[PDB]
DNA sequence: CTTGACAAAAGTGTTAAATTGTGCTATACTGGGAGCCGTCACGGATGC
DNA sequence: GCATCCGTGAGTAGAGAAGCACAATTTAACACTTTTGTCAAG
């Protein structure tokens, strides 16, 4: 049933218990952003 | 380049072949003004101390 | 303070280039319409 | 607005210790050392 | 003509082991004025 609309889903749909892991990529420690910061000293562009 | 140029004339296609690579680095220290004895540095350059901090 | 943008200027990384050009024993320099050179160091490397 | 004079701040000339640069060691000693390796195709030249 | 050595190139992000003597030069501790800066006086 769709929760949504209280309606079933047309055909019947694969539901079942499976693993599932969760990896170290994590949006958290990805996010990045900068606006100004440090810079090279020879080519005086943004470090990375 | 006049010595290259009769050179060039040769009958031998390996003669003038040789020749058209001497006479393009001839050819292009005459056309720049380079001077050839440029190739050889009794000043070396120092890079200015912030680009090698 | 809420204002646009100027015109840009060379990048840095050209300067270097030029001046690592030069400790190449390589007279690398800049012209304009008439040949003339630029100075693109703004005086600060020309003695005198 | 000038004293004015006055102490702090700063400059300055010595003198010392400290740091730094240089010379010198007299049995005889006389040609180094580490690598050494599993890519492949491509010009370009260099001779054969 | 061909065979060989050398030179070139081979994706982008991010994350990651001598002492010692002595001279010569420099530093730092002093003293010294000399100089600004300042709070009384009109």
């Amino acid at each position: 049933y769709d929760g949504r609309t209280g309606e079933p889903i047309e055909g019947p749909i694969v539901v079942g218990q499976m693993f599932i892991m969760k990896l170290y990529h994590m949006v958290e420690d990805k996010m990045h952003a900068r606006s100004t910061g440090p810079y090279s000293l020879i080519t005086q562009q943004p470090l990375g | 380049e006049k010595e290259l140029l009769e050179e060039m004339k040769h009958p031998s296609r390996a003669r003038r072949a040789k020749a058209r690579k001497r006479l393009e680095v001839v050819r292009a220290f005459l056309d720049s003004g380079n001077r050839p004895e440029w190739m050889i540095l009794e000043a070396v350059p120092v890079l200015p101390p912030d680009l090698r901090p | 303070k809420g204002e646009d943008v100027p015109e840009p200027s060379v990048p840095e990384s050209f300067r270097v280039l030029v001046k690592e050009l030069q400790a190449l024993a390589l007279d690398v320099q800049t012209l304009d319409e008439k040949d003339n050179p630029v100075d693109i160091f703004e005086g600060l490397a020309s003695k005198r």
